[PDB]
């Protein structure tokens, strides 16, 4: 309704489904570019802006 | 100037008058503005506009409250407009000072000064004591 | 022969005193309800 | 700006002042009568909107004061009576049932016998 | 008229002092004592104060409060039986708002203090179990509260 | 309506209409405002001034206080636009 | 009121809260002392 | 003495001090 | 009595407030004067403790 | 009226996700001093 | 010449100012205190707004007879 | 009835105000790290 | 002197505190000195408020803002919200005032005499604004401290005396919160709900159990996050998104503090559980509802049947229905039908106000509360007149709620301006063109015509 206290206004399954689909679609598009990042201690830098390619 | 002719007010029902000292005026104004002013500012009643503090309303009350003694008695024992029922539990008074903590440090001189201020205001402002927002 | 950082202090003191006197008078005397 | 309100104000104030002199002139108070020369002049100047009437009023006032400067208790009374008759001056007191002389301040009837106020 | 110097009063120490408008007086313009320089009233317990402390009227008012509070407390079991929790929560706060004041005003001896504390804890538990919708605990707490208030009034 | 004939009986004169006047009209008769006027202004139409004594529940005191001022009362036809506001008409 | 023993000090308590403004002004005074380096 | 600058500054600073003294005197008048 | 103790505390605090920054700012003064400052700090703490103890004794029943 | 809610939610989440993941794509390095 | 930064330092300036300024300040204080301003400018005193006879606001009501009207309103 | 409150307030505020320029001037005289 | 003039640093005198960016010894002293100033103000203000106390008036008629927090924590308050003693306030003030001296001495020492940079003699307390590990370590440490503080508040609520509960069963009084709520759905539904009318976001907390449970969850989360940020290093997706410099961190903090200031101001304006109304006065809606209640009671006592009365518009003079069905008060106060107050709940049923209770079960104390709250509404002027804007000078009253709301709202907006300015400058300086455009290699001149 109006004055109820649902999380993010979700009162039906379809709303949650479409929210998930949106975040995940854009996330997959972003992953297609940034999905090969590693945490090894040679990808770091010493500066104010990350110019180390990708 | 505030002469003695303008400081003469009626004290009892017979009609005898008195002269208020210049210090009593200041004390009465201070105590009234401190204690009454939230609800009785300008001589009106905010929570019941049918019962004002102008002299005409005080005169058409049952125990007649247009003098110092009646005002002091009302402050010690409030009643309704016809004087039939006691309203001490919904109005500040000495009798119900255990409910209202702002009346626990009042002496007889304080009540006398407050009543004097109420009686004196109409002679000074005139038709603006209890008149409302029109004036 | 006073350096130009003490005379300004005296002027500021005088201005502050004058302003405080007028803001107090707002609060007492004529024109104070 | 001269208008009817100016005449009303001047007529009220100065006619009341002049009519207050009836008891004084009945017996004779030459000094007290001459004490209202300013009131007479003001009533003549600002309470009559007519050239001929103004001239007649000035003539009557001059006659009144000329009789005053003669220790003449009879001519003074006659001139005062004819001035009152000509200019229609009388003492007026109002009530509250048919009243409302004034409502606010700034009025020339605020604390006078003409001032009555009805508060609902 | 023709010439008159206006009245002067410097901070209330150099001048008249009482001119219907002084400010910063802190007393010193009246023949009476005040609670403090920042106060207008006098001391509460002074010799000329019209209000006593603990007179007959106060005691009568508190005892009437306690008696009517007992009478009101005798309704809760029916509400719990009918499962009307809002009635249980409203009864403990509609008339019984002054019960704490009366009880704390009429308690002097330590055993009275212990009884008062136990009664307050019992009614708090009753309200909590009413808002949690548990019938058995609410009924037990109501019975305990009734017994405790009866004991406290008896000890008076 | 533009023209109302009995406008003087609403509290602006010495006579009060029992069927249309507000409760404030009784404030100028001492000893009557908070008790008897409230009963008068909350009961049905009166065909006469004598009908006010038949109100179910009138104690004696109200009866004689009404008898004292009976000479100031009258009962006219009921105007629905005035009779509906007899406790609170928006005037303060 | 303060407790009965410390009532004599109330003039000082009336002026205590305004000190940080004095600190802010003292910063400017210090800067003016060195002639705005 | 008779230079333009002296006559200016003065003819706008003397009444200022006079008026300031007047206002300071006004601040203590009682009703 | 604690009024005199509080007055002494106020005076000592005023002296410390006036003195300490001057010693800190001037080069070398804090190095040499670092034996009596300890005494003043000890007096400060002792006055605090004495005031607290006396007030607690006076007000506790 | 539920279908309108679904469509509006889809549009809003699409644009908000575009914003969020756009600012995460090494934005500080997109300056003329690279 | 000699800009202001030199005047604000010369001691003769200081002595002449310390002898001149307080005279003017005290003159203003005495002008207010003695009640002369009320006479010069006609401002009513705090107890002259209403006289014993006149209890209303005294508005001027004539153009060419303003002198007599103001004389009557003032005291007469 | 002599109103010690106002005198106390004025003296206290005067001393508090004077406390600061005093230390600044003392440092200036003693040639500190101003 | 080197490092303290425009010649050696730039940064003219009106921007002098910007010369401490790369001087890690004096910056510590400066921050410590500001902390000492804060503590000093707290102590001085509470002592000043204690000195001016009078027992006749309530706290909201004396212009106090600090005593109410201590009263809410449960110090010197009695049943119904009456002050019985002021000694604990005096003790708190004395303790704060004494601690301020130690803080100030530490600040002035670390600022004037201590080493200029700590990176050469105390490696533990040293950083570079660019070593991400050290910054995360510092953040985690001070975060763990915050979590400990929240747990301390919980411990005070549950064991060390209790807090003042205004919804207490039998009149507001101090009590122990024995069963705080821990179900995560309730707390995070407070967090994740809408901010609009009826919801209220986090402002709408309406009982003490939820408050205690929330501060418990906050403490746990803060401890866990502090340890995690201590023992880890920023990941890849965070490294390429942020700017790593001191000014950037300052801007990051400025934005959050502005948001918190806005939230606190709206707490002060709307909430009445953590801000009980007997200490701060009535809220906005509460005063209008009190006026409606007062005149309903008066008209009903005169003999009226207050359920069938018709207003000028034909809508209902005293009672009507909300757009969802609940029975509410009539008049212009139909907008404030979301109000819930301890003096009006005893008359509410499962579907709004109860007619049967209203007709013959209204107590005199509710009448007294409504009469008091109607004439102390949060309205006033700058010179503290009180009342509507067309009132005359008789009363001297402005509510503390208005002061708090206005002041902290003003501060929040200006700190948002801080986010904008300091963040823009930080990024421009990091890129390397904060001093102007280069004449020889102007970027625009090498772009295709438009
Ligand atoms: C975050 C999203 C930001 C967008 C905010 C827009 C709407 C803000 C708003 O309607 O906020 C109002 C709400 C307050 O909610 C109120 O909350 C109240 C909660 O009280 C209830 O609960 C209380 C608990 O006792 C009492 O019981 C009270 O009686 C009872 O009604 C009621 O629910 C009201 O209906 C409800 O309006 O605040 C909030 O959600 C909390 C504050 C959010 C941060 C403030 C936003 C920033 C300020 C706006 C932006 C400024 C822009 C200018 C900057 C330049
Ligand atoms: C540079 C311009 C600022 C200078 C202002 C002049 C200073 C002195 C005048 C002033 O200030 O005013 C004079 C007052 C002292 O005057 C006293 O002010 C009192 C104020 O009333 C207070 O006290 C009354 C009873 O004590 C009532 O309780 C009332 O509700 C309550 O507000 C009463 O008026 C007293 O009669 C009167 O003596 O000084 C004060 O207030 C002292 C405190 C001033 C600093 C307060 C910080 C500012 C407030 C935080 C910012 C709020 C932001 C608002 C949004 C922007
Ligand atoms: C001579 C011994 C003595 C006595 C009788 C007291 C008595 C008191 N002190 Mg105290 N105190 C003392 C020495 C003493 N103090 C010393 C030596 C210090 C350190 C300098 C303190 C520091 C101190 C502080 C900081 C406080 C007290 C407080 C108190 C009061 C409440 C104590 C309380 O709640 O218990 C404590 C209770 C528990 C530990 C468990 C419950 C009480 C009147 C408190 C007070 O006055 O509050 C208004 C307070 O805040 N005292
Ligand atoms: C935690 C808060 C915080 C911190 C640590 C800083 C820190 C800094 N800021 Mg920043 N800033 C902030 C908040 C903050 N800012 C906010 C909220 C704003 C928005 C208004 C700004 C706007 C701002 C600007 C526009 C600038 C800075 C600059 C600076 C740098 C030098 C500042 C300096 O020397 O001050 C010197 C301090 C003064 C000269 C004092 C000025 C006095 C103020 C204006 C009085 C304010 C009125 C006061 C409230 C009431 C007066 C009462 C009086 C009558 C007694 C420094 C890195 C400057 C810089 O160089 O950046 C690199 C710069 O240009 N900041
Ligand atoms: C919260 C306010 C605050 C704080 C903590 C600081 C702190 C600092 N500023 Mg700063 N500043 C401020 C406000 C502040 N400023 C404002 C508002 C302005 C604008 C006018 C400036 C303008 C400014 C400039 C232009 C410079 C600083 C510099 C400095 C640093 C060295 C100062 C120095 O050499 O002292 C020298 C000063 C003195 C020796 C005189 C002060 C003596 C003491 C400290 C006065 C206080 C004593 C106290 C009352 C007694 C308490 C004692 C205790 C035991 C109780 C220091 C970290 C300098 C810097 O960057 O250094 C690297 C610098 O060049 N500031
Ligand atoms: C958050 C606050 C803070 C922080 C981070 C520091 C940090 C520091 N202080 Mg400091 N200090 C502070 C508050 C603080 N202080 C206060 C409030 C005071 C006043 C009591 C002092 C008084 C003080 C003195 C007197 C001295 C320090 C010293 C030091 C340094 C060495 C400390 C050490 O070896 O401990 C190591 C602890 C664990 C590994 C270090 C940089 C010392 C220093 O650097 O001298 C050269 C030193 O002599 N401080
Ligand atoms: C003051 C609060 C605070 C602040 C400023 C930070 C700051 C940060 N956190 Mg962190 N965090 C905190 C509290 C905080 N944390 C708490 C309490 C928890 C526990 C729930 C976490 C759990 C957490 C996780 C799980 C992660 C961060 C990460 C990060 C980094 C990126 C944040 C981002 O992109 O959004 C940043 C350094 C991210 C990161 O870079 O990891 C190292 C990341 O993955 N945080
Ligand atoms: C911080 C910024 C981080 C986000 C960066 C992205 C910024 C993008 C700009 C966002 C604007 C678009 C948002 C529109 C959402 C909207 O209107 O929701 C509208 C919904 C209201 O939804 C309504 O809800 C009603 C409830 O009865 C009914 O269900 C209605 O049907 C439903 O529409 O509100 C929310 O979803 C608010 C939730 C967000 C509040 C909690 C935030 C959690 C984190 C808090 C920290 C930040 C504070
Ligand atoms: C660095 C710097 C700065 C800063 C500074 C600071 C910030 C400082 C601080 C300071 C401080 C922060 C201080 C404090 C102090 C304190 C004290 C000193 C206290 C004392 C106390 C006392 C003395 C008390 C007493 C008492 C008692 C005990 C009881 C009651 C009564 C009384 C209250 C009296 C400046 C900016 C200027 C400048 C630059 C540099
Ligand atoms: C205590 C308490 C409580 C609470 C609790 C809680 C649990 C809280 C929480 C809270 C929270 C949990 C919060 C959070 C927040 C978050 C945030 C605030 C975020 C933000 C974000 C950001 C800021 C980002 C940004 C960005 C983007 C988006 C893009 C890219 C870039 C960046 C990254 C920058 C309660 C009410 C219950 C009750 C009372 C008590
Ligand atoms: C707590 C205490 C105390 C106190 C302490 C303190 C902490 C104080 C200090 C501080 C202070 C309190 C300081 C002050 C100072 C300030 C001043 C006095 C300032 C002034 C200013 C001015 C006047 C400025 C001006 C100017 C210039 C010069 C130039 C530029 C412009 C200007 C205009 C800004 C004592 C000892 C009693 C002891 C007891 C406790």
């Amino acid at each position: 309704t109006e004055g109820t206290n649902e999380w993010f206004g979700v009162d039906d399954i379809r709303v949650l489904a479409v929210l998930f689909i949106g975040h995940y679609f854009i996330l997959s598009l972003w992953l297609g570019q940034y999905g090969n990042a590693t945490e090894d201690d040679d990808a770091d830098f010493f500066g104010e802006i990350d110019y180390t390619g990708s | 100037d505030l002469d003695e002719a303008t400081r003469t007010v009626v004290t009892d029902s017979s009609g005898n008058t008195t002269v208020l000292t210049p210090e009593q005026v200041k004390r009465g104004k201070r105590l009234f503005n401190a204690t009454c002013g939230a609800c009785h500012t300008g001589g009106i009643t905010k929570t019941n506009p049918n019962v004002g503090l102008d002299p005409e309303a005080l005169s058409l009350a049952t125990p007649r409250r247009d003098n110092i003694s009646a005002l002091v008695d009302y402050l010690k024992n409030p009643t309704t407009y016809d004087g039939l029922e006691s309203i001490a539990e919904i109005h500040p008074s000495i009798k119900s000072a255990d409910i209202y903590p702002r009346m626990r440090s009042l002496t007889d001189e304080d009540l006398y000064s407050i009543a004097g201020h109420i009686m004196l205001q109409p002679k000074i402002v005139a038709e603006k004591w209890g008149g409302g927002k029109i004036y | 022969r006073v350096p130009l950082w003490l005379v300004g202090l005296v002027g500021g003191f005088a201005v502050i005193t004058i302003v405080s006197l007028f803001i107090y008078g707002s609060y007492s005397g004529l024109g104070s309800s | 700006a001269k208008s009817a309100a100016t005449q009303s104000r001047a007529r009220g104030i100065y006619g009341q002042r002049i009519a207050a002199l009836e008891s004084a002139v009945n017996a004779g108070d030459f000094g007290a009568v001459a004490a209202e020369k300013n009131a007479f002049i003001l009533f003549n100047s600002g309470a009559i909107a007519d050239k001929s009437k103004k001239s007649e009023a000035v003539k009557q006032t001059n006659a009144i004061f000329a009789a005053i400067r003669a220790k003449d208790a009879g001519a003074l009374k006659s001139a005062y009576a004819t001035y009152k008759g000509a200019n229609d001056i009388k003492v007026i007191v109002a009530d509250k049932e048919s009243g409302q002389g004034y409502s606010n301040d700034y009025d020339f009837k605020a604390r006078t016998t003409l001032g009555t106020i009805y508060v609902r | 008229a023709a010439g008159e110097s206006p009245r002067f009063s410097v901070f209330g120490v150099i001048g008249d002092g009482t001119s219907y408008s002084e400010g910063a007086a802190y007393g010193s313009d009246q023949s009476a004592e005040t609670y403090s320089p920042y106060s207008v009233y006098g001391k509460v317990g002074s010799k000329d104060a019209l209000f006593e402390a603990g007179n007959a009227g106060e005691i009568a008012r508190k005892k009437g409060y306690i008696v009517e509070s007992q009478k009101r407390l005798k309704n809760l079991p029916g509400y719990v039986e009918k499962k009307q929790w809002f009635n249980v929560k409203d009864e403990l706060t509609r008339y019984m708002y002054e019960t704490r004041g009366a009880v704390r005003g009429l308690a002097q001896t330590p055993e009275q203090k212990k009884l008062a504390k136990a009664f307050f804890q019992a009614i708090e538990e009753a309200s909590l179990q009413a808002t949690l919708k548990n019938g058995d605990k609410c009924a037990a707490a109501s019975a305990d509260s009734i017994k405790l208030l009866d004991q406290f009034y008896a000890s008076l | 309506v533009v023209d109302y004939e009995n406008v003087a009986l609403l509290g602006g004169s010495q006579t009060v209409d029992l069927n249309n006047a507000n409760v404030r009209a009784y404030l100028r008769m001492p000893g009557m405002y908070p008790a008897a006027a409230g009963k008068i202004v909350t009961h049905g139409p009166y065909k006469s001034v004598a009908d006010v004594y038949n109100i179910p529940g009138l104690t004696n005191a109200e009866k004689e206080v009404i008898k004292k001022y009976e000479s100031r009362f009258t009962a006219k036809a009921v105007a629905p636009e005035y009779a509906i506001d007899r406790i609170n008409n928006g005037l303060y | 009121r303060l407790p009965e023993a410390y009532v004599v000090f109330s003039p000082l308590v009336d002026v205590f809260p305004v000190i940080p403004v004095f600190f802010l002004l003292l910063a400017f005074v210090w800067q003016a002392a060195v002639g705005f380096r | 003495i008779f230079t333009f600058r002296w006559l200016a500054v003065h003819g706008l600073a003397i009444p200022t001090v006079f008026f300031l003294g007047g206002i300071t005197a006004m601040q203590f008048i009682q009703r | 009595m604690i009024t005199a103790l509080t007055a002494l505390f106020v005076l000592v605090s005023l002296a410390l407030v006036v003195t300490v920054p001057v010693a800190l700012a001037t080069p070398g003064e804090w190095e040499t004067s670092k034996d009596q400052f300890n005494k003043i700090f000890q007096l400060w703490v002792g006055l605090v403790v004495a005031i607290a103890t006396a007030d607690g004794i006076s007000t506790a029943i | 009226m539920l279908t309108l809610k679904i469509l509006v939610y889809t549009t809003v989440i699409f644009f908000v996700s575009l914003f969020i993941f756009g600012f995460l794509s090494s934005d500080p390095s997109r300056n003329p001093n690279r | 010449e000699r800009p202001f930064s030199d005047i604000i330092t010369s001691v003769r300036y200081w002595i002449i100012h310390t002898i001149t300024i307080p005279s003017l300040f005290v003159s203003g204080w005495l002008f207010i205190s003695t009640g002369l301003a009320y006479d010069v400018f006609g401002t009513p005193r705090p107890n002259e707004y209403f006289t014993q006879d006149r209890q209303q606001v005294p508005l001027v009501n004539d153009r060419f007879s303003a002198k007599q009207e103001l004389e009557d309103l003032t005291k007469g | 009835m002599v109103n010690w409150q106002v005198i106390g307030q004025l003296v206290s505020t005067g001393a508090i105000m004077l406390l600061g320029p005093a230390i600044i001037i003392l440092l200036a005289l003693k040639k500190g790290n101003l | 002197i080197a490092g303290r003039d425009i010649e050696s640093t730039g940064f003219a005198w009106w921007s002098g505190n910007a010369r401490l960016i790369n001087v890690s010894g004096k910056l510590l002293g400066a921050h410590v000195a500001h902390a000492g100033l804060m503590v000093f103000w707290a102590g001085a203000m509470i002592l000043f408020e204690v000195s001016h106390f009078v027992p006749e008036k309530p706290l909201y008629e004396q212009g106090f803002i600090c005593m109410q927090h201590l009263a809410t924590l449960g110090y010197g308050i009695g049943p119904g919200g009456e002050i019985t003693s002021t000694v604990p306030y005096f003790a708190v003030g004395v303790i704060h005032l004494i601690s301020s001296a130690v803080l100030g001495f530490g600040g002035i020492y670390h600022s004037l005499l201590g080493p200029d940079t700590l990176e050469e003699s105390f490696p533990f307390f040293g950083y570079d604004w660019r070593d991400k590990n050290k910054m995360t370590t510092i953040l985690g440490i001070h975060l763990c401290l915050l979590g400990l503080g929240a747990l301390l508040l919980v411990a005070k609520a549950m064991y060390l005396g209790g807090v003042y509960d205004t919804w207490a069963p039998g009149g507001g009084d101090v009590r122990y919160i024995t069963t705080p709520t821990l179900n995560p759905i309730v707390i995070f539904g407070y967090v994740f709900r809408s901010p609009f009318g009826g919801d209220g976001w986090v402002v709408s907390v309406n009982n003490m159990e939820d408050l205690v449970g929330g501060h418990i969850w906050v403490g746990i989360l803060c401890i866990v996050g502090g340890v995690w940020h201590i023992f880890t290093k920023p990941f890849s997706w965070a490294r390429r998104a942020f700017v790593w410099s001191g000014e950037a961190y300052l801007s990051y903090s400025l934005a959050a503090i502005s948001l918190m200031g806005f939230t606190a101001s709206l707490y002060a304006w709307y909430n009445n559980t953590a801000y009980p109304s007997e200490l701060y006065g009535p809220t906005g809606p509460e005063a209008s509802q009190s006026q409606a209640f007062t005149f309903l009671v008066r008209d009903q006592r005169l003999g009226a049947n207050v359920s069938s009365a018709q207003g000028p518009t034909g809508l209902g003079k005293y009672l009507m229905r909300s757009p969802s069905g609940e029975i509410i008060f009539g008049g212009e106060t139909m907008r404030f039908w979301d109000l819930r107050a301890p003096w009006v709940e005893p008359l509410r049923g499962p579907n709004g106000l109860d007619i049967n209770k209203i007709k013959n079960d209204i107590q005199p104390w509710q009448e007294r509360r409504a009469a008091e709250y109607m004439t102390h509404a949060p309205l006033g002027s700058l010179n503290s007149v009180g009342g509507v804007a067309t009132e005359i000078n008789s009363v001297n009253y402005v509510s503390p709620r208005s002061w708090l709301c206005c002041s902290h709202f003003f501060l929040g907006f200006f700190f948002l301006i801080g986010h904008w300015w300091h963040s823009g400058r930080a990024r421009a300086a990091a890129a390397g063109f904060e001093k102007g455009i280069n004449r020889a290699n102007e970027p625009v001149l090498s772009m295709r015509p438009i």
